[PDB]
């Protein structure tokens, strides 16, 4: 019952490649990612207003 | 009455491979 005592927290958000390229140093392994399999239609857990 | 989960099991859209190849010439 205390948010401070929590060990972890997980959030899922929508992002595009330009956002990741804004800070090229911070992110790695961008070329291996595939964009078709990870999509809002393919992931049912994510809830969003995007068509 | 029953407790529907309200998730709507749906099937996604099948891929297309020939169409991106083709260039389009306007009429």
């Amino acid at each position: 019952g205390d948010i401070n005592k929590a060990m972890f927290a997980i959030v899922s958000f929508e992002t595009c490649k330009a956002d990741l390229l804004k800070e090229k140093d911070r992110y790695h392994n961008l070329n291996k990612i595939d964009w078709q399999s990870s999509a809002p239609v393919n992931e049912p857990d994510h809830a969003t207003t995007t068509p | 009455t029953f407790f529907w989960l309200k998730k709507a099991i749906i099937t996604a859209r099948k891929e297309q491979y020939f169409m991106p190849l083709a260039s389009v010439t306007n009429m």
